[PDB]
RNA sequence: UUAAUUGCGAUAACGAACGAGACCUUAACCUACUAAAUAGUGGUGCUAGCAUUUGCUGGUUAUCCACUUCUUAGAGGGACUAUCGGUUUCAAGCCGAUGGAAGUUUGAGGCAAUAACAGGUCUGUGAUGCCCUUAGACGUUCUGGGCCGCACGCGCGCUACACUGACGGAGCCAGCGAGUCUAACCUUGGCCGAGAGGUCUUGGUAAUCUUGUGAAACUCCGUCGUGCUGGGGAUAGAGCAUUGUAAUUAUUGCUCUUCAACGAGGAAUUCCUAGUAAGCGCAAGUCAUCAGCUUGCGUUGAUUACGUCCCUGCCCUUUGUACACAC
């Protein structure tokens, strides 16, 4: 189960049709400077580590 | 900490007043399982029988049991206060009785049909199956009839 | 250490806990370093307490519940399902019995193995709804560390709760076995099975 | 939320208009001179006025 | 002489200027006293509906009658006693004195 | 005369007033020592401050406490706050400001509650509900 | 050192005291024991049926002693409690003032208690000394 | 002899009832309001109004 | 009327309320190799009523094989000595 | 930008007013002032026990001495977002941190605009127009029923569906608040009774006595054992008291006996973001007696968000309209 530990460095903003999720910019620690922009469910903030079961995705939006 | 092995003196089942009764339980609640008697009177007469309540039923003696039922069918001889009883001041004698497994429903039907034949309110309510104790009957409790 | 006396004599074990080191009643909150650098900063250790109860106004702000002591959160999660609203005292009693059970078992730090269990059973990816209009659809997304924490504690508590419902195995011992199951990875704990089931459907609807 | 009304703001403006030398940046003395130099039927209102006046005096001291 | 004066009113400032002229009269005539024993204030609450009829939404009003009670134990001879009694009759406030 | 002070600890509705002075190292509550509080865990909870600071600061000191109001736990929190406040009063009074400030520093770094009391006073009831926010139930048909 | 009930714990002490009185046997139990539920609300009578009069007695002696003067009314409000009115919600209800009167009169017989003015009963000095000595006995017994 | 609670409220309803009386009967006399002042052995009722000799 | 229920059956467990010498030496040889011990452990591994379980816990911590560590009511917690 | 047409300002607008805010109450802080056996504290003396060694635990209103931290109340102070750091035309203001009793308009309420409904109420009103009736009255009064009647549907709530438990013992802590005068309220004590209850007494017009309301939940111990079973207690029977002129379709309460559905609830749906929910019981209102009702009081005390307009609706603006008793 090779996962990637990457840290939210920016929060783009809330989405879901019901404010239930967000979009964030996350930098991979392994292979530093490799950025991504991805989604999150729960309460989160700056500097925040998070495991990711993949690297290769950027969901633009959602309702 | 007391541990001891129950042998053939034990018995999984027995009979008391037209009713089978279970061992492997507290004797007093076996008695409550018998009709015409609940926890109060059962505990009371077991104390009067002068016997362990902690102990189960199957490992008991017929002398214990006949003494018990003797208390039950002649309690006032055994100094019961005459208010535990389920029938105080009977209508025909004024004596305070305790009805048992069969006599409970027997005398129940007796005084009920007595009311019915004297054409009483309570009797006809019992007859038609309505509520007897002055309940509200419109909304709640339709599912007994 | 010196065993000090007073006008009122005190038991020596508690005198020792005072003079020496802050603990549980017994256990040492140290050497409970967790393995997940994701879940660090959203757990709470190195703030030791004897008891697992205090009315810290943690839920006024957003992440002060992250700064809350974790075992207090466990107790607060244990007291639920209506009839057991409140009764935090019996909650901490059950905690006491469970931790003693774990440490007579799994004789390392039971605090350590429970934190290993919650990080074992952390759900990492979830799914969420899109409405459509006429028809609903799913989409798999990521999960907060704090949400991993809350979901895992809820999972453990509820699995042990329904294990205890209408049966003889008490909540304390069913909770302890559930916790060590989640610690090792058992395929028997409610928490881990629901976690990887949910992550599996997430993987599916990616 | 923490916004202030126009009676407050105009009162503070007028006091800074014609008492700028007599007062200063200190909330406490500004309060203890507001009490007498402007008849005010509310202690909390006096406090709000004092806070805004020191806000504006800081503005003057930088700009 | 051992009297106890007491006041049983609601009009606070009335009661208080009453107590003030009372106590300064007592101390300028140089009579012994205790302080104004200020009892706990008693709020008579009446909680009922606003609506005269039965319909409309449910909405409750709570009217209050705030009572303040004060008293002091005193000693003084009869002439100063009766001058103190016949003076300091302020309206709205209720008063009574007792002895022994 | 005696070195003595009199302080308290408040709570929801529980007030625990403690008289403190130079004694022989005794603690009493309603004339009963500290070991008879009887929630059976809050005993340790109320030992917490004196354990944090060590019993060295309790060698020749007598405390006698008396408490009222609200639940058992409220009495307990009032008690621990009262004895902490009273010890800090004693060390403000007789012992140095140094001991005072470091003492309260330890107590606060453990918890702000030990000296300052939880000012979350309970909300009232309103009409429309069984409580302060929970309305009753909506019905339409 | 000096010893007192406030110094010793509660339930173990009361156990020891009722056991001491049950061994002394000079209590003169009424006789209708093993009959009653001690209330209108307790849905059964006790379990240590031969006992519990002595526990009740020891506890009330402790209670009056900690206190000064009481009445059977206060004792009933203390010793009663919740009743299940069936479906209807619970309620506090007062215990058997007759039981309390009888145990009080037993204590007056042995002289541990003393009727006290301003209403009520009170611990006597004989009760005081034997109570403190029982506390000594208990705080020695635990070791 | 009676409690000060019911004393005060009886004074209140007393004021109210006589006010009702007076705003009824003195209505055409430029009534405005009344005031009892309690006194030992006496109680007094000004009537703030306009048509004074008329109410007299 | 309607039920909105299923109401199926179960094992209707036959936990023992007395014993024999076989059960006795069984528990005597079986209570070891139990790093965790409790009423429920005795129940499920020995099929016994909780009264038997409690009294046997008392018996065995009295004789001394099981070392209790917490005697709280409703929950008895023992290891074994080894 | 604000909770806000609240402010910055922009500007054929200028200057004003109402609403909001302001204001009022309550909750919290004050070891600082006024103080006090109708509240407490300590000490003195009298006095009980253990220790005796000095002490600890106690009782003692006429033993007094002193104090007011707790207790009250009064005047008053106090936080205004203070400071700091970021952010922002760099302005209103926003975020964070420190300190602070308190930093979501400190919290919760009260007050609460213009216009309007063909809303509810003529059964609150000796306020009531018009009509009807007005003496074998639709007026009033007396008796007995009645408003509860049950084949069935809906809405509020209480009980449970058991071990995070039931039962029996012990410990066992609150607050809001009400109380008798020309009447018979609250009733303490002590006597009897299993209990309900009865009894003769006592105190109280009240911080004074009821009452420290010794509430419950709770906690500690045991009995129980996963068993429609000591869960649960409708359903019924018999007996015993009380309230009231009267208890009969049992007022209510106490005792014994009978111990049924119910194993977590379907389509759907309600309330809810902090001492809030929820659990817990408690007083008051009604009231001769009757709480599962309500209003208030406090006791134990969580999880889950800090967002969105997806549903349901609201506010402003622009637009379109065959709409105006207005989708």
């Amino acid at each position: 189960t090779p996962v990637t530990l990457a840290k939210v460095i920016k929060v783009l903003g809330r989405t879901g049709s019901r404010g239930g999720v967000t979009q964030v910019r996350v930098e991979f620690l392994e292979d530093t400077s490799r950025t991504i922009v991805r989604n999150v469910k729960g309460p989160v903030r700056e500097n925040d580590i998070l495991v990711l079961m993949e690297s290769e995705r950027e969901a633009r939006r959602l309702r | 900490s007391l541990v001891v092995q129950e042998q053939g003196s034990f018995q999984h089942i027995l009979r008391l007043l037209n009713t089978n009764v279970d061992g492997n339980i507290k004797i007093v609640y076996a008695l409550t399982t018998i009709k015409g008697v609940g926890r109060r009177y059962s505990n009371l007469v077991c104390k009067k029988a002068d016997v362990d309540l902690h102990k189960r039923a199957g490992e008991l003696t017929q002398e214990e049991l006949e003494r018990i039922v003797q208390i039950m069918q002649n309690p006032t001889h055994y100094k019961i206060p005459a208010w535990f009883l389920n029938r105080q001041n009977d209508i025909t004698d004024g004596k305070d009785y305790h009805t048992l497994a069969n006599n409970v429903e027997s005398k129940l039907r007796d005084d009920l049909e007595r009311l019915k034949k004297i054409r009483a309110h309570r009797g006809i309510r019992h007859f038609w199956g309505l509520r007897v104790r002055g309940q509200h009957t419109k909304t709640t409790g339709r599912r007994r009839a | 250490f010196t065993p000090v006396v007073l006008a009122t004599p005190i038991p020596e074990e508690v005198q020792q806990a005072q003079t020496e080191i802050k603990l549980f009643n017994k256990w040492s909150f140290e050497e409970v370093e967790v393995k997940d650098a994701s879940l660090v900063d959203y757990v709470q250790v190195r703030q030791p307490i004897f008891v697992a109860h205090t009315a810290g106004r943690y839920a006024n702000k957003r992440f002060r519940k992250a700064q809350c002591p974790i075992i207090e959160r466990l107790t607060n999660s244990l007291m639920m399902n209506g009839r057991n609203n409140g009764k935090k005292l019996k909650a901490v009693r059950i905690i006491k019995h469970t931790l003693d059970i774990i440490n007579v078992l799994t004789d390392q730090n039971p605090i350590q193995v429970v934190v290993d269990a919650i990080t074992n059973t952390g759900p990492r990816e979830d799914t969420t709804r899109v409405g459509g209009g006429g028809a609903a659809r799913r989409q798999a997304v990521d999960v907060s560390p704090l949400r991993r924490v809350n979901q895992a504690i809820a999972l453990l508590t509820i699995g042990a709760r329904e294990a205890a419902f209408r049966n003889i195995k008490t909540i304390a011992e069913t909770l302890a076995e559930e916790l060590i199951n989640a610690a090792k990875g058992s395929s028997t704990s409610y928490a881990i099975k629901k976690k990887d089931e949910l992550e599996r459907v997430a993987k599916s609807n990616r | 939320g923490r916004v202030r009304t126009k009676t407050v703001k105009r009162a503070s403006k007028a006091l800074i208009e014609r008492y700028y030398p007599k007062l200063t940046l200190d909330f406490q003395t500004n309060k203890r001179l507001c009490d007498e130099i402007a008849t005010i039927q509310s202690k909390r209102l006096r406090n709000k006025i004092a806070g805004y006046t020191t806000h504006l005096m800081k503005r003057i001291q930088k700009g | 002489i051992k009297i106890r004066i007491t006041l049983t009113s609601t009009k606070v400032k009335q009661l208080e200027n009453v107590s003030s002229n009372i106590v300064k009269n007592a101390e300028q005539h140089n009579l012994v006293k205790k302080g104004p024993v200020r009892l706990p204030t008693k709020v008579l609450k009446i909680s009922t509906r606003k609506t005269p009829n039965g319909e409309g939404s449910k909405t409750w009003e709570t009217y209050e009658m705030r009572i303040h009670k004060r008293y002091i134990d005193l000693e003084a001879p009869v002439q100063i006693v009766k001058r103190i009694t016949q003076i300091t009759i302020e309206p709205g406030v209720d008063v009574e004195v007792v002895v022994a | 005369a005696v070195p003595s002070v009199q302080t308290f600890g408040k709570k929801k509705s529980a007030t625990a007033v403690a008289h403190v002075k130079a004694g022989k190292g005794l603690i009493k509550v309603n004339g009963s020592p500290i070991t008879l509080v009887e929630p059976e865990i809050l005993r340790f909870k109320v030992y917490e401050p004196l354990l944090l600071v060590g019993l060295d600061k309790f060698s020749n000191i007598d405390i006698r406490v008396r408490v009222t109001g609200g639940g058992h736990v409220s009495q307990v929190y009032a008690i621990r706050q009262a004895i902490a406040k009273g010890l800090v009063a004693y060390h403000q009074k007789y012992v140095d400001e140094q001991s005072k400030n470091e003492l309260k520093k330890a107590f606060t770094s453990y918890d702000r509650t030990l000296l300052i009391a939880d000012s979350r006073r309970p909300e009232p009831k309103k009409f429309g509900g069984k409580g302060a926010r929970s309305r009753f139930q909506k019905s339409y048909r | 050192p000096g010893v007192s009930v406030r110094d010793v714990a509660a339930q173990d002490f009361i156990n020891a005291y009722a056991s001491f009185l049950q061994r002394q046997g000079k209590l003169e139990v009424p006789g209708y024991v093993d009959i009653v539920k001690t209330s209108s609300g307790n849905e059964m009578p006790p379990q240590d049926a031969e006992g519990w009069f002595y526990k009740r007695a020891a506890s009330v002696a402790r209670h009056i002693y900690m206190r000064k003067q009481v009445g059977v009314g206060k004792l009933n409000k203390l010793y009663g409690g919740a009743k299940s009115r069936g479906v209807r919600p619970y309620k506090h209800i007062d215990a058997s003032g007759s039981i309390n009167r009888k145990v009080l009169q037993a204590l007056e017989k042995i002289g541990i208690v003393e009727i006290s003015p301003k209403g009520g009963r009170r611990i006597s000095e004989n009760g005081q000394r034997d109570l403190d000595r029982i506390a000594a006995q208990t705080l020695e017994e635990d070791e | 002899l009676i409690s000060k609670k019911r004393k005060l409220v009886a004074d209140g309803v007393f004021y109210a009832e006589l006010n009702e009386f007076f705003t009824r009967e003195l209505a055409e006399e430029g009534y405005s309001g009344v005031e009892v002042r309690v006194t030992p052995t006496k109680t007094e009722v000004i009537i703030r109004a306009t048509r004074t000799q008329d109410v007299l | 009327k309607k039920k909105w229920s299923k109401k199926s059956m179960k094992d209707r467990a036959q936990h023992a309320v007395i014993l024999d010498q076989e059960k006795y030496d069984r528990i005597l040889k079986e209570v070891p190799t139990y790093r965790y011990v409790s009423v429920s452990v005795l129940v499920d591994r020995l099929k016994i009523g909780g009264s038997l379980a409690r009294i046997a816990l008392r018996h065995l911590e009295k004789e001394g094989i099981i070392k209790p560590i917490s005697k709280h009511s409703k929950q008895a917690i023992y290891t074994r000595a080894t």
